[PDB]
DNA sequence: TGGAGTACAAGTGTGAGGAAAAGTAGTTGGGAGGTGAAAGCAGTTGAA
């Protein structure tokens, strides 16, 4: 499960090899990386 | 090219088993036919073989598994199923291989797609190379079921079935060795013989001389003049069958002959089904957000009150129903201006006979004179 | 006046929603576009008839072969009587034969008398000019063009006691300059190929070209269409080709190339409307209504509409309509390839104000296609129009009043041969079927009286046994002939192969004959799932195949009954290919020929992949 | 497809928020007998935010939020290669008003230059400046100072007084 | 019959244009060396000419310095006989490389004889063949005032690959004349002037096939026919909702600094404001000196319409319209 | 009567005309780049 997000339409997005860095719904070049369920720990202080 | 031609061969054979119900042994009949043309490839050395294949090669080696099984399918049905896009013939290079396309050169993709349609009897002439590169004589049997042929041709024109045997006595009288309307073979060169040596086309010229001889030579005065006007305009009546609208597509593709621009006199409802057929051409056939914004503003389905769910009981009559309008129209059953008014039906049976069999005019006209001065020839 | 101009060009294509707003705050139509609005205009024919009589190209030096318009002769230049409509047309063998009244439609006269002057050259153009409303009359003369000459005729003082139309003449002025001339107009003003001249017409038929002329000769134009018209009466001619329009004043010394149409169009036709100012121009891709100018009558190019049909042989006819507040201008383009028409309805208002409505089309007669369409002046929103056509491969002149309110010769001249010994011997087969149809109706009627009998049941008992011996012989005829690696008859019997008459009862035999076999080498193809290419639909049973075929020939035959039985039975004698061997037969040869090619041919012989 | 760039895009992309500069020429030959007019592209000139030429010009604080800006987006600056820069304001002399100034750096210029001199900073209607200085020399001579192309030109006054209009010696 | 939006290319129609435009050049270069004493072969021929690019035809108006004297030097047979022989004798070597009908086509078009077989006929492609079927019924049902059926033809026609700008925007009355479940027709013209609008220079040296300037492209010095269509139809619609500020801002953003027709409609936006606002419904501080802009914007934007090239306006009638606006201003 | 030319037909021989997805061709039209002072104060030379 590959996930980015476009900064314009907020449509979640995967990006394979030999692709343009563009969104597929809109034609937007800036495209930001989402976060997944991954463990980070914090001392509640 | 031999690799991708077999996959398209596999996919055309798959649909005939899947919907139209040609048997699960019929795949195996054409398979050895595909295997013995590979032995003709084995007959040539691989260095400069220059194999002779075309898009007619996939209609041909399907045709020689068909009448070997003595099926009622012919080239009249191989010219409808490719034009109405029922089996993947045209644009078969587009969607079929899906991996072998990226490695396939610019003329092995254009030969392999449906670029041109078979014209002026091109379809029979690949069967001549199919009966020469492997001999279809002395291996298989070139006999045709010609009664499955003439059964279809009666209800197309809706004459009384008296002409079935009247055509049949014509064929028995002319053919040496009465039976065995066999398919010809040609192994020699590119010289297609100007004789109309093919079995199914001979039946069509035998049928042209029946409708003249059984009406012009009738002293019995059984056939009235009101019936001639009632069989012409019973055959000159356009309706909404899946045959006549499948006939409309074949009338499109051929540019040279008349009744090619037949769409100027289409009715209202007949035009819609030509567009309802257009939902069977697009399923075969970065700068995508542009067209998506135009496909949004032109939705291909109707914007409101469509025709899929809550439409009707029926709109489309079946192929058995127009004959109850074709045979019930002709109530009359019990002259130098009549022998020209035999031609109003002689040319109107002709137009449906040229374009539904993919030959020109002179391919039937010279086919007459190789039969007309050959049936009268036997007496004197 | 509106807002849309450019000073050289002025456009209004189809449903552009044109550029002529003004925002009039009068609370009734607050916009004055170049478009009208009304209801529809469907056109119905009123058909009548007037008179009658290399291969991949067409020679553009022909213009017309017929003309017909109201005339006013010398006796009508004297008396109260004004207006008789005539026709000037060609007929005969090569069109070199040169030769009326309105009851309710246009018709040829009662006295059936044409004026046959003999001409020794093929006719390329026939026209009468028509006069202007500043000279008050309708012109009595007529100018035509032959292939070998240039002859000018004149109608003079026709009769009413016999409707006699007689001609005076000018002489045939042959090509003293030896070049073919193309299009004439009077309104002896001539246009030769590339060059032109202004002529003088004589009143003296009892026994010419001035010293003012010119040329438009384009070295980079390879066709020979040329065209001249008087424009706005001030001695200004408009000389055309398929490339450009030149405006030439032949009274002063002042020439102008006005239109230049070499880039993406040409010039197809230029009909001079009988109006003095408003005149249409037909190009390809656009229909132009370029009129003359108000201050100085030189040229003022007015509102035009684009024309989608493209062809090389397009012409136009154009007929006015006089109404109180406006004037319509219908625009019928036509071609030499098809039978269709294309029309448009412009409108002329008082301040040289132009508008548009839309477009429509009609259908015609299937013998050939039109080559020339001519309208009727008719001597003077429920629109009416009238015209008359002339089709190619024909010579008839129909009549039409459109208003708001296929036998090929080769399929006919190929049969019916005229010999004496061969006059009835073709009908020997006609006598042969009458010897067999009378026979083969009595042979079947043996079996028709047999209905659920034992006398017909014992045939099928012998039939299930006469096929059963030679078929197990045939099954073992394929094991002895199995060592081959190198076929179906159902005519093994010789009794009659016709002697049983039932659709359901033979299916009891053959399905029991199908339950006969269970071993290998014997395989039967389907019939209830394989017959269905004829009805093009479901055939759940072979019995109910016949059911709707019984509902098919009820009215069209005597007794309609036994023939439909026996053809369905003949399909069982024709479709039943039932001698396929079993699975040892394909499998022994799907690997043997796979061995005749090497390992390169193995993987390139591959199925079962998708 | 032609789209519309907002300055939130120029901060993620780390690029300049530029508007296109067009500049139509008058190529006249033989002093106006044949003119050749061509608008030309002169590159992007960066654009101050919430000005006439920004897309945030007359735009609600609701719509500044829907276009990724602060609700009270301030404007008044340029975005140049991601860095968000502005132009300092300068204190300069008042326009179009002569200033009687003594300056010790007037006798720097050489012989007989006194410490006195009028100075006016005259601006054109296109807000372009041109400073004239009117010196006083100790010999009674009064001069006129100006600049042109980084160079400094000393001239007498009564050559500039007498070239402006038709002057007598009482005028 | 109708024009079909196909980039159909055959070598037979491409050699016979490579054959004819060769023959035009030798016989025009022959006419050069007679009138004085008295490599592609198509890219060379069009360098003589100037393509119109605002119009199908370069209309040269008459009342100017384009007057000309008549050459009374007519063409006789003896001038026409040897000016055509030696270019025909110099054409003789490629006339065997061509087909047997091209040489027959050539000697046909050596003597006039305009052809009769059009390129839309003998293509036999099955993909262009359904194009030519669908284009004619498209133009027929719009002509036959049938709109639900033409909307179904046109939705099918644009989805076939190979089609052009030709069918797209011209007969988009099918949304404008539907108005029942419509997309209003003006969203499609917005689709046109957002993706096809380019400000490239018309390069004029390349030989244009299947894209033609005057009715489908939008270069510099030629505003597109669909761009100015989206101007007028969105101002007539802008009246008929009684948003004028939405387009008066929108027209302000392009500096179409060549053409004069966009300056009239940019005056006509404020002329609709000064007609609508000048009502006031009283039987008074800011509404009087806001219209005094809108009168002044119509007056200055009409002058720059006169400052640009040829587009005449009834500026005598507009000042009769504008003074009648002033009668309620006072 | 015994012997020659009309033309029904028929197979022999030779290239030519057609198709298309690919490529290279010919122009443009953008883009970021890359190829000294403010003041001393001294020593030294300055000059007719």
């Amino acid at each position: 499960t590959l996930k980015y997000i476009c900064a314009e339409c907020s449509s979640k997005l995967s990006l394979s090899r030999t692709d343009a860095v563009r969104c597929k719904d809109c034609g937007h070049r800036i495209l930001l990386k989402a976060r997944t369920k991954r463990l980070v720990q914090f001392e509640a202080r | 090219f031999l690799k991708s031609f077999q996959f398209i061969l596999k996919r055309q054979i798959r649909w005939l088993i899947t919907e139209m119900r040609f048997p699960k042994e019929f795949e195996h009949v054409a398979k050895i036919i595909w295997l013995k043309i590979l032995k003709t490839i084995n007959d040539q050395p691989q260095e400069e073989l220059k194999l002779q294949l075309h898009m007619t090669s996939t209609i041909s080696i399907l045709y020689l598994a068909s009448t070997h099984l003595s099926l009622p399918v012919y080239t009249c049905d191989y010219i409808k199923w490719i034009c109405t896009a029922k089996m993947p013939y045209f644009q078969a290079s587009e969607i079929l291989p899906k991996s072998w396309r990226i490695q396939l050169p610019n003329y092995y993709v254009s030969i392999l797609e449906g670029s041109i349609s078979p014209f002026n009897g091109q379809l029979y002439n690949k069967i001549a190379l199919t009966c020469g590169m492997i001999h279809f004589k002395e291996f298989f049997n070139s006999e045709i079921s010609c009664q499955g042929l003439l059964l279809k041709l009666v209800m197309q024109c809706a004459l009384p079935p008296e002409f079935y045997f009247y055509t049949k006595q014509v064929i028995e009288f002319e053919e040496t060795d009465i039976r065995n309307l066999t398919l010809w073979e040609r192994t020699d060169e590119r010289h297609t013989g100007r004789v109309s040596n093919h079995a199914e086309l001979r039946v069509l010229s035998y049928f042209m001389l029946t409708i003249n001889w059984m009406l012009s030579f009738d002293r019995d005065r059984q056939y009235p003049l009101k019936w001639i006007l009632s069989l012409t305009e019973s055959l000159t009546q356009r309706t909404t069958t899946s045959e006549s609208i499948g006939r409309n597509i074949v009338k499109v593709v051929y540019p040279d002959k008349p009744t090619s621009s037949d769409y100027f006199q289409w009715s209202e409802e007949e035009t819609l089904e030509f567009l309802k057929w257009m939902e069977k051409q697009f399923l075969p056939t970065d700068q995508k957000i542009a067209r998506r914004k135009l496909y949004k503003i032109f939705p291909l389905d109707r914007e409101a009150n469509h025709d899929g769910e809550f439409n009707d009981s029926t709109h489309q009559l079946t192929f058995i129903e127009d004959l109850q309008e074709r045979y019930a129209k002709q109530t009359p059953f019990f002259p130098p201006a009549r022998k020209e008014a035999i031609g109003r039906l002689l040319t109107h049976i002709a137009s449906q006979l040229l374009v539904d069999f993919a030959i020109s005019k002179e391919q039937l006209k010279d086919c007459i004179s190789r039969i007309k001065n050959a049936c009268l020839h036997r007496m004197n | 006046l509106g807002v849309g101009v450019q000073g050289a060009s002025l456009y209004c294509p189809q449903e552009n929603y044109t550029t002529k707003k003004q925002e009039k705050p009068q609370w009734l139509r607050p916009v004055d576009d170049t478009l009208a609005e009304d209801a529809l205009d469907l056109h119905i024919v009123v058909k009548s008839l007037l008179c009658d009589t290399d291969a991949f190209f067409w020679d553009p030096t022909v213009a017309n072969r017929l003309d017909s318009q109201y005339i006013q002769t010398a006796s009508d230049l004297r008396n109260y009587r004004d207006g008789t409509e005539i026709i000037a047309y060609a007929s005969g063998k090569t069109g070199s034969v040169l030769n009326l009244t309105r009851q309710n439609t246009l018709h040829l006269n009662r006295h059936n008398n044409v004026t046959s002057i003999e001409l020794h050259s093929p006719i390329k153009s026939i026209k009468i000019p028509g006069a202007s409303e500043s000279i008050g009359r309708r012109s009595n003369l007529v100018g035509i063009i032959t292939e070998n000459s240039f002859q000018i005729f004149r109608i003079e003082s026709v009769h009413s006691r016999s409707c006699d139309v007689m001609v005076s003449s000018s002489e045939p002025l042959y090509f003293v300059e030896i070049d073919d001339l193309q299009v004439v107009d009077f309104a002896a003003i001539i246009d030769i190929k590339g060059n032109w001249s202004i002529g003088r017409i004589p009143k003296n038929f009892n026994n010419l070209i001035d010293n003012l002329h010119g040329t438009i000769f384009d070295p980079e134009e390879l066709s020979s269409w040329k065209r001249i018209e008087w424009f706005s009466h001030f001695q200004k001619i408009l000389v055309f080709d398929r490339s450009k329009m030149i405006e030439i004043d032949f009274m002063n010394n002042w020439q102008t190339e006005v239109v230049q149409a070499k880039a993406w169009s040409n010039i197809r036709d230029y009909k001079r409307i009988d109006d003095k100012n408003g005149i249409l121009l037909t190009s390809r891709e656009i229909i132009i209504v370029g009129a003359s100018e108000s201050n100085d009558p030189v040229r003022r190019i007015s509102w035009k509409h684009d024309l989608d049909p493209d062809d090389t042989t397009l012409r136009i006819t154009v007929q006015k309509v006089k109404k109180p507040d406006h004037i319509l201008l219908v625009a019928f383009v036509y071609s030499m390839r098809h039978k269709r028409i294309y029309m448009h309805v412009f409108s002329h208002r008082k301040a040289n104000l132009f508008q548009s409505l839309g477009c429509s089309t009609v259908l015609e007669i299937p013998g050939g296609t039109p080559t020339g369409i001519e309208t009727i002046l008719t001597l003077d929103f429920e629109l009416v129009v009238d015209f008359l056509v002339k089709l190619r491969n024909s010579s008839e002149v129909y009549y039409y009043a459109l208003s708001n309110t296929v036998d090929h010769p080769e399929w006919a001249s190929l049969f019916n041969n005229a010999d004496e010994r061969e006059k009835e011997s073709i009908g020997a087969l006609v006598s042969q079927i009458k010897l067999k149809e009378r026979e083969r109706i009595s042979r079947v009627q043996n079996l028709i009286e047999h209905e659920n009998s034992h006398d017909e049941d014992k045939y099928l008992q012998d039939l299930g046994y006469r096929l059963s011996i030679a078929t197990n012989e045939l099954l073992e005829s394929w094991q002895k002939t199995k060592d081959e690696s190198i076929h179906s008859k159902l005519k093994n019997l010789l009794e009659n192969s016709d002697s049983f008459a039932s659709i359901p009862e033979f299916s009891s035999l053959l399905d029991q004959f199908f339950q006969y076999y269970q071993d290998q080498d014997v395989t039967f193809i389907g019939f209830e799932k394989l017959l269905h290419l004829f009805l093009h639909e479901d055939v759940p049973g072979l019995d109910i195949f016949y059911n709707k075929l019984l509902q098919c020939w009820v009215l069209v035959s005597p007794q309609a009954e036994l023939l439909t039985k026996e053809i369905v039975k003949d399909i069982i004698w024709s479709l039943a290919r039932l001698e396929k061997p079993s699975l040892f037969e394909p499998i022994q040869n799907e690997i043997s020929r796979s061995l005749s090619g090497p390992y390169q041919d193995i993987i390139s012989s591959w199925d079962m992949d998708d | 497809v032609e789209r519309k760039v907002y300055p939130s895009e120029s901060r993620q992309r780390l690029t300049s928020y530029r508007g296109k500069l067009l500049l139509k020429l008058k190529w006249s030959v033989n002093n106006g007998e044949e003119n050749l007019f061509e608008v030309r592209d002169c590159g992007g000139l960066p654009v101050m935010l919430q000005s006439n030429r920004c897309h945030l010009n007359k735009m609600s604080p609701y719509e500044l939020v829907q276009h990724k800006e602060e609700s009270d987006e301030i404007g008044g600056y340029f975005i140049v290669n991601g860095i968000e820069k502005l132009i300092r304001m300068l204190i300069v002399q008042r326009r179009n008003h002569p200033m009687a100034i003594i300056r010790p750096s007037f006798a720097n210029r050489g012989a007989s230059y006194s410490h006195y001199g009028i100075q006016i900073r005259s601006v054109r209607p296109d807000q372009t400046s041109q400073t004239n200085v009117l010196h006083y020399l100790n010999d009674g001579q009064v001069t006129f100072r100006f600049s042109w192309r980084k160079n400094e030109y000393l001239v007498p006054v009564v050559m500039i007084l007498k070239a402006l209009c038709h002057t007598s010696d009482r005028e | 019959m109708f024009e079909v939006p196909i980039t159909l290319t055959n070598r037979k129609f491409a050699q016979r244009r490579k054959l004819k435009y060769q023959y035009i050049n030798y016989i025009s270069r022959r006419f050069d060396r007679i009138s004085k004493k008295s490599s592609d072969e198509e890219r060379k021929f069009w360098k003589k000419y100037e393509k119109p690019e605002k119009s199908f035809e370069i209309w040269r108006t008459v009342s100017s310095q384009n007057k000309q004297p008549i050459n009374k030097q007519k063409m006789t047979y003896h001038n026409f006989k040897k000016i055509e022989k030696i270019p025909l004798r110099k054409m003789e070597i490629p006339l065997l490389h061509c087909t047997k009908e091209n040489k027959l086509y050539f000697q046909s078009i050596s003597r006039g004889l305009e052809p009769l077989k059009t390129s839309t006929s003998e293509v036999r492609n099955y993909r262009t063949r359904h194009i030519v079927t669908l284009t004619d019924l498209l133009h027929l049902n719009v002509s036959r005032h049938n709109w639900s059926l033409a909307y179904k033809i046109f939705a099918t026609l644009i989805r076939i690959p190979g089609v052009q700008i030709k069918s797209l925007w011209g007969i988009g009355v099918e949304i404008l004349d539907n108005l029942s479940n419509s997309s209003s027709g003006l969203d499609f013209l917005q689709w046109m002037c957002q993706i096809y609008s380019s400000k490239s220079r018309f390069v004029q040296n390349i030989n244009y096939r299947s894209i033609v300037p005057p009715f489908q492209t939008g270069s510099r010095t030629h505003t597109a026919k669909f761009a100015i269509t989206y101007l007028w139809s969105s101002l007539i619609n802008c009246q008929k909702s009684m948003l004028i500020d939405k387009i008066s801002e929108w027209v302000l953003t392009p500096p179409f600094m060549e053409d004069a027709e966009v300056w009239f409609i940019y005056a006509s936006c404020h002329l609709l404001k000064a007609d609508t606002l000048s009502r006031q419904f009283v039987n008074r501080d800011i509404k009087i000196n806001q219209v005094i802009k809108h009168i002044h914007y119509v007056r200055t934007f009409l002058k720059i319409c006169l400052d640009k090239g040829g587009f005449a306006v009834p500026s005598r009638l507009i000042e009769n319209q504008l003074k009648s606006f002033e009668s309620r201003l006072y």
